[PDB]
């Protein structure tokens, strides 16, 4: 009733940061020389 | 040391500036031999810039985002089952039919996928997707300096973890048999009903789309080239925001927006999905504007944004966005830029990486010209046609006609590759061979005009040689000149028979519409066209 | 197939009737050459540098694979037809505009070396090239060091141009 | 609902979803017995007389009610 | 005998200008006949005739006439 239109737009809208802040995000570069 | 001939400061130190000129190490290549010296070291970084894999963090992140968006679409499809409308009896009543086109289509669609002609870089997609588990980033293996081909191409990790299992030419090209079967059963089952009563209850307008379908997958499709991914990525997005259209929900269009973002994703000529998608763009609003007043707006389009950016989830999953900007930069610099493809489609016939221009140009001058601009004309003419459905049929005309100005020729320079829409225009076909039928075109003038269009353009198909491209032409009966029957071409004679039919179109012009010869030779010719050129392609 | 199966002998005869200047011709005595299928003597062991037009007509052979930042270093070529190697092939791989062949054409010598296609002579299939190296050597040991993390930099241009 | 007000309108919606002009649409002709429809084009126009109708259909006499008077009996059963 | 400014701006005053006459179907402003003329012009240069059959490609800025009266008329 409220449950599923609170959970369609908090952790709906936590997608949509999560899913654009995943190219600014740590990556483990594996260096050669 | 010193300088001897000025000093130049205090030191010998002498040099260019420019960060430019820089070695290419291939080695460190000597001449001198025994024990190595003190104070002996050439050392340089190699730039292994691309190899890399995301840390704990933006794995939990890439998780979370994926789980998160799976969450709020599960949510959002219990909030929009608020119609109390249950999905029982699946495989409908619709569906369970079986025609005697799909003897044509499934099993014309394996004896093509055995024999068939493979498109031209389908070495080239299979040699960077067979050395992308080693070197581990989706290498664009040949031009671009080991950059990768990820600012979106996803999909080649599918045939990269597809070459665990033997890599032959029957094992690899699968994913273009699996999507020339899901867009045909969704192509006879969930488009031509959907596109009104008169294309379903005909016979000749399912014939002549699966003719279409098939005329149209058997030159481009075949290869490796993911060109039938993005026809089943437009059709599934069009199908998926169609039923959203019927039924009213929500969840078959937040669907349909990640699945015309991920088929984005495939190819960069993939814009024909979110053309698919913005031509909805209008009874997607006015559901959400449905919605809006039982459940806010909130919580209506938050998992219409979360299902938008989850192809970024699986786009940069191991690139960051410095490391994706100089990977697109360095083939805007080296690249082939929009003014090099030009002047490569006509000059040699040279084998291209990403294009078919012989067969492209020939095969979407008819396919999409012979059938999109008569139905397109009768169409806009007849406001109110009888059996046609109107908003259907307009949104994939404007499916058509978005790709025609939105891809092609705009953003980047590929020429026709008519493998994009060889499902939609299908559709298209068949909704032109119910647009020209009998029961819709009164007049014997404008239908034998149509059948004359139909036979030059079959003449102009015909026109050129018969050539395949590298290893599919080891054999053929017209390998070098024009295909010619009898002495003559078979162009001419078509050009002929053109001819003839515009004079006898002329000269019904004046009698005027008797129904006595003409209603057997113009009664479906979109299907006897088509299934012309894929008998004399198949043969 | 052409000779009968009594013909014992043969003797190469030419002629010259063309008094031009770019009209001569070069011969070779006779040989029957001991033929080995390319599966044969290209295993799937020794990395070939497959051409990007021939990749589906050659499913087996392993190309040479690039493992941070160094590749393999190749013993073949495998190409397509004189054509579309010579105009549509070589012209997009070279060290010009990236490519593989800049790291070979720099560090190999490429010599082709007879193919025929079986049972259809006649049809230029390909060619394969044989790389040899120009001086003796060894893949290099490599010393990898990971963990240099980044948030959203590059740490520098890359060269693309002179 | 005049009896003719109602009918027009749904023909409007039958010509604008489904594409058939106002002609075959009489209480004689049905969805599946006479015309022809199918089972989720029609729930388009289910959805339609949900619409510009105050009437809660259910989902049992949707499928249940097989002629074109299911559509009039109901929104005159409010 | 025998591409960024030239045309996308004028497909961006292009594509409006066919569905405002699509749906109004009759215009207060702009006369009815010539304005569906100038479309049937702009409309059939753009592709069947110099992108379906492909007649020399990439002569880039032609609409010096007719996208300049296509942008007045958006
Ligand atoms: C009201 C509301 C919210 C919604 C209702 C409205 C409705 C119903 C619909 C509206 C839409 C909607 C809903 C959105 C909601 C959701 C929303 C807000 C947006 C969703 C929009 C949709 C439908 C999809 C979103 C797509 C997104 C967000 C990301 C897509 C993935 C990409 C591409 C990200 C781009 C990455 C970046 C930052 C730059 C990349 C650069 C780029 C994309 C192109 C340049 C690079 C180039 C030029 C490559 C070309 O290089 P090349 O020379 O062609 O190389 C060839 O490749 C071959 C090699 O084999 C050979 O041919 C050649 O070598």
């Amino acid at each position: 009733v409220r449950i599923a239109r609170w959970v369609a737009t908090i952790a709906g809208l936590l997608g949509f940061v999560l899913s654009v802040s995943i190219p600014l995000l740590p990556v483990t570069q594996t260096t050669a020389t | 040391l010193t300088q001897i001939s000025e000093d130049a400061g205090k030191l010998q130190r002498t040099g260019y500036p420019d960060p430019n000129l820089r070695p290419a190490i291939v080695g460190v290549f000597t001449d001198l031999t025994g024990p190595a010296p003190q104070g002996l070291s050439v050392s340089a970084e190699i730039d292994t810039r691309f190899t890399t894999h995301p840390t704990a963090l933006k794995l939990a992140a890439m998780l979370l985002a994926i789980v998160s968006t799976v969450i709020a679409l599960l949510a959002l499809w219990r909030l929009d089952r608020l119609d109390g409308r249950r999905m029982h009896r699946l495989i409908p009543t619709r569906w369970r039919t079986v025609t005697a086109v799909d003897g044509v289509v499934v099993g014309g669609m394996a004896i093509w996928y055995v024999i068939g002609a493979n498109s031209s870089d389908d070495g080239y997609i299979l040699q960077m997707a067979r050395t992308a588990e080693h070197a581990g980033y989706m290498a664009n293996y040949f031009r671009w300096f080991g950059s990768p081909e990820d600012p979106f191409g996803w999909y080649y990790n599918v045939l990269a973890l597809m070459t665990k299992v033997s890599d032959a030419s029957i094992w690899i090209r699968l994913p273009d048999l699996i999507c020339a079967l899901i867009c045909w059963l969704l192509l006879s089952r969930e488009v031509l009903p959907r596109l009104g009563p008169a294309v379903a209850g005909s016979r000749a307008a399912m014939w002549a789309a699966g003719l279409v379908l098939l005329g149209a997958w058997m030159p481009f499709n075949n290869g490796l080239r993911p060109e039938g991914q993005i026809a089943t990525g437009a059709l599934i997005t069009y199908v998926l925001i169609e039923r959203a259209v019927t039924s009213g929900r929500l969840t078959p269009a937040a669907l349909a927006i990640t699945t015309a973002a991920f088929t984005l994703g495939i190819q960069p000529t993939g814009l024909i999905a979110v053309a698919a998608l913005l031509a909805g763009g209008r009874p997607i609003l006015r559901i959400v504007m449905r919605r809006r007043r039982l459940v806010g707006t909130w919580p209506l389009i938050a998992p219409l944004l979360a299902a938008g950016t989850v192809i970024l989830a699986v786009v940069f999953a191991d690139q960051t966005i410095a490391t994706v900007l100089e990977a697109t930069r360095i083939r805007t610099a080296i690249g082939p830029s929009q003014e090099w493809w030009t002047e490569n489609l006509r000059y040699y016939y040279l084998i291209l990486p990403t294009t078919d221009g012989a067969i492209s140009r020939r095969v979407a001058f008819v396919f999409t010209a012979m059938c999109l601009f008569p139905s397109l004309f009768m169409m806009l003419r007849r406001k109110h046609i009888a059996g046609v459905a109107r908003g259907p049929a307009w949104r994939l005309m404007g499916i058509i006609f978005a790709t025609m100005f939105f891809l092609m020729f705009t953003p980047t320079k590929w020429i026709h590759h008519f493998g994009l829409f060889a499902a939609v225009g299908g559709a298209m076909a068949a909704l032109a061979t119910v647009l020209v039928s009998p029961t819709v075109l009164r007049s014997a003038r404008n239908r034998m005009a149509f059948l004359s269009l139909v036979l030059f353009v079959l003449a102009f198909c015909f026109a050129s040689t018969n050539g395949w491209w590298y290893v599919s032409n080891f054999g053929a009966p017209f390998n070098n000149s024009v295909p010619k029957v009898g002495g003559v071409q078979i162009s001419a004679i078509f050009f002929a028979l053109s001819a003839i039919a515009a004079l006898w179109a002329f000269w019904l012009h004046l009698t005027r519409t008797e129904s006595r010869v003409v209603d057997r030779l113009t009664a479906a010719p979109i299907p006897v066209a088509a299934g012309f050129m894929v008998v004399v392609m198949m043969a | 197939s052409e000779i009968p199966d009594d013909a014992v002998a043969v003797r190469v005869v030419a002629e010259d009737l063309s008094l031009s200047q770019g009209d001569w011709i070069a011969v070779t005595p006779p040989r029957v050459p001991e033929l080995q299928s390319v599966q044969e003597y290209v295993g799937s062991d020794q990395p070939v540098l497959m051409d990007w037009a021939v990749g589906l007509a050659f499913p087996c052979q392993q190309p040479m694979l690039h493992a941070n930042g160094v590749t393999e270093v190749p013993k073949f070529r495998i190409s397509p037809d004189y054509y579309a190697k010579l105009q549509s092939t070589d012209t997009w791989q070279d060290g010009i505009n990236g490519g593989l062949l800049g790291i070979t054409d720099l560090l190999l010598r490429a010599s082709v070396m007879s193919t025929y296609l079986s049972q259809d002579w006649g049809q230029d299939w390909g060619s394969l090239r044989k790389f040899d190296t120009v001086v003796e050597a060894t893949p290099a040991e490599l010393d990898f060091g990971s963990q240099t993390h980044s948030g959203l930099y590059s740490p520098g241009p890359l060269r693309i141009r002179p | 609902a005049t009896q003719e007000e109602i009918i027009a309108g749904l023909a409007e919606i039958i010509e604008e979803v489904t594409g058939i002009e106002p002609s075959e649409v009489t209480p004689e002709k049905s969805f599946v017995d006479d015309l022809d429809i199918d089972s989720l084009s029609m729930v388009e126009i289910a959805v339609q007389t949900e619409d510009k109708y105050g009437v809660k259909i259910p989902d049992e006499d949707l499928a249940g009610l097989r002629t074109v008077g299911d559509v009039v009996a109901y929104i005159q059963k409010l």
